[PDB]
RNA sequence: CUGGUGACUAUAGCAAGGAGGUCACACCUGUUCCCAUGCCGAACACAGAAGUUAAGCUCCUUAGCGACGAUGGUAGUCCAACUUACGUUCCGCUAGAGUAGAACGUUCCAGG
RNA sequence: CUGGGGCGGUCGCCUCCUAAAAGGUAACGGAGGCGCUCAAAGGUUCCCUCAGAAAUUCAUAGAGUGUAA
RNA sequence: AUAUGUUAAGUGGAAAAGGAUGUGGCGUUGCCGUGACACUGCGCCGAAAAUGUACCGGGGCUAAACAUAUUACCGAAGCUGUGGAUUGUCCUUUG
RNA sequence: UUAUUGGAGGUAGAGCACUGUUUGGACUCAGACAAACUCCGAAUGCCAAUUAAUU
């Protein structure tokens, strides 16, 4: 149900998304109206598996500070050429 | 074969080549698609060779999608003439394929049928190319 | 209908480059209705009037109430700036055609003290 | 004051731009060293040339 | 063989020729232009050549008319 | 809240619905006079029995079209170093979404 | 002048692109034009708003600007 | 030299499309020890020239190779130690 | 020379709002190309202040 996030505080180097890319995580952003703009670290491999459930559109569960507020998907990024995420805009809903 | 019905300027400069696509990186018309790896110039001759082996593998059932097409006239000089006296004479027409772009699509058919059409179109193209589906 | 209002707002916007853009000021701006006639005294360099006179102010006597309403008009408004000290004047007609109520406002104005 | 600056590297091979930072500097040859008082304008002048020069 | 092209103009030297916020005298040449790209402001003048020129002495600046469209203007100074 | 006149990057609009009357603004009524139509009192301009909110006009509600618009990410790049396209530091778009948003506003004259 | 010389083309001026967001910037690099015209196609003052699609409506300008851009 | 892995071709110490049960890693599924694949690191075939080995400078090495990270040393007319010469500028001492 | 501030300019990028090139649908929707296309748009370089800290 609910899934653990690490925020990524502070300036994000170039170096510091290049070499998480390159291990397994993802930065992402959820906002909306009543909570915005927490820059968080997402993991690619259980993304995927609660994917595969619920769909690319749907409502995907994540916890946004050790609890749940129905987050939703807004976009993603994606590169044609790995098969590797990029970053998600989680629109609270 | 595939080239403008008219463009404005007969003699142009060569399109740069570093780089990544910058559109057109998703299958959207159909299901299955080739998708590039490799900066080249892909000729309007190889394109209709590559089409027709596809389609004729498939024997005409299913439908296919061409991604890319040949904009830009590329020049060529006479034999033994010196450096010098002004440009040379359209030659040809040629696509700028970098890495990233799908260059066909396929429709209509099985997913090994479609692999097959594909791998054989994919050898008469002066690029490395992967098979990608849509993107789920 | 061509609501012939907003046509003189055109008028007077092409009217009002070459006047209080560069030349000379205060502006007495007029404006003219179905009914009265107005026209107050303006200064652009801070945007504020200094002057008001009207057709309806207690001007009225029942006279041929156009022309004549326009002459009473432009003696107050000439009385009310030269009480302020106030020589000066540029006319912007405000996109009326010089003529009739407007050029009464105007050629009443030059007789009672304020010089274009 | 502080910031003491070393020149380590030549400036032979280098561009004008950084050659004439060096100079405002005050630092001359190589291996040879300044002091300063801290400023966010002596940091921008470091900054340019910090692969040639090291602070302490 | 020939070419037919190899004929060119001589460029006029166009563009700004007054910084902003800098002192500048009663005649001097503020832009080059062709037409309009920037308007005159205020104490600011446009010759028959378009081109801009200061009428007084003071501080030039840069401001924006409405959108999509610029303007120079020469202050009093002091 | 009504009127005149200025400043402002459409957060200032277009479109769709509702309300308002002769104290103001217009429609109107008609060419005696000023003036006018390259034909035409349609406009311009001259004077005004009487009547209407129909349209203009001002105001109220709409997020459909426009205009505005973050954070995060990406592309691109000054610098450096390896060496042939990366790898470290800085700046940092476009597009797209979350959103403001159905304007604020000076000075005068009036019912107040 | 000249990717050796000859034969071919060019030689002065204006406008774009190459040109790397100031200005300048080359090649026998890529495209065009000039060697005038107007007594109103000049000055000043008033008034007016176009192409095109279905006298009316739509229209923001897709017209016109003597002559290339 | 120290620590942890890679490979076996003498790669290192030239070259492409394309071909392959070479070997290391991570991941992900389908039938209960076997199959599928995804992205990867290092290789191997493709690979034929003229006086003489002859595409490491030589010997020679599978570690004296490659990747990762530390600790020493060698190394220039650079810089510094000592002595001296010329030109300057300061005046701590016309020194 | 750096750092603080202001300014002119349209290239890399991207985009299809004009000009031209272009693919597949319905009867306008998706998707692409541009040195001489731009509704947009850097990093830097440039011009200054009569500004400071070094030299």
């Amino acid at each position: 149900a609910s899934l653990k996030s690490i925020i990524r505080q502070g300036k994000q180097t170039r170096s510091d998304l290049k070499q998480l890319r390159k291990s397994g995580k993802v930065p992402a952003v959820v906002y909306g109206y009543g909570t915005k703009n927490v820059s968080v670290k997402v993991d690619e491999v259980e993304f995927i598996k609660v994917i595969r459930e619920v769909g690319r559109n749907g409502v995907i569960e994540l916890g946004v500070g050790s609890k749940t507020i129905k987050v939703m998907v807004a976009d993603y990024q994606f590169d044609p050429l790995k098969n590797q995420i990029t970053h998600i805009d989680f629109l609270a809903i | 074969m595939l080239l403008p019905k008219r463009v404005k300027y007969r003699r142009q400069h060569r399109p740069k080549t570093t780089g990544r696509s910058k559109g057109g990186n998703y299958v959207t018309f159909g299901e299955f698609g080739l998708q590039a790896t490799t900066t080249s110039w892909i000729t309007s001759r190889q394109i209709e060779s590559a089409r027709i082996a596809m389609t004729r593998y498939m024997k005409r059932g299913g439908k296919v999608w061409i991604k890319i097409f040949p904009h830009t006239p590329y020049t060529k000089k006479p034999l033994e003439v010196r450096m010098g006296a002004g440009k040379g004479a359209v030659e040809g027409w040629i696509a700028v394929v970098k890495p990233g772009r799908i260059l066909f699509e396929v429709a209509g058919v099985s997913e090994e049928v479609a692999r097959e059409a594909l791998r054989l179109a994919s050898h008469k193209l002066p690029v490395k190319t992967k098979f990608v589906k849509r993107e789920e | 209908k061509i609501d012939k209002n907003k046509v003189r707002l055109k008028r007077h916007a092409r009217v009002r480059t070459n006047l209080s853009g560069t030349a000379e000021k205060p502006r007495l701006n007029v404006y003219r209705s179905n009914k009265h006639i107005y026209a107050q005294i303006i200064d652009d360099n801070k945007g504020v009037t200094l002057a008001q006179a009207s057709s309806k102010d207690s001007d009225i006597a029942t006279t041929a109430t156009k022309v004549e309403l326009a002459t009473k008009v432009g003696e107050a408004i000439a009385k009310k700036a030269a009480d302020k000290g106030i020589k000066e004047i540029v006319f912007d007609r405000g996109g009326y055609l010089y003529h009739g109520r407007v050029k009464a406002l105007a050629e009443a104005a030059r007789e009672s003290g304020l010089e274009f | 004051a502080k910031l003491q600056i070393t020149l380590t590297r030549s400036v032979i091979g280098r561009p004008e731009t950084q050659r004439k930072t060096v100079e405002a500097l005050g630092l001359k040859k190589t291996n040879s060293s300044v002091v300063v008082e801290d400023n966010p304008a002596i940091r921008g002048q470091i900054n340019k040339v910090k692969h040639l020069v090291t602070v302490e | 063989s020939s070419t037919k092209n190899g004929r060119d103009s001589e460029s006029k030297r166009l563009g700004a020729k007054r910084a902003d916020g800098q002192f500048v005298t009663g005649g001097s040449i503020l832009y080059r232009q062709r037409g309009t790209k920037i308007y005159p402001g205020e104490n600011v003048g446009r010759g028959g050549d378009d081109t801009l020129f200061a009428k007084i002495d003071g501080v030039v600046k840069f401001e924006r008319k409405g959108r999509d469209k610029k303007q120079v203007s020469v202050y009093a100074v002091a």
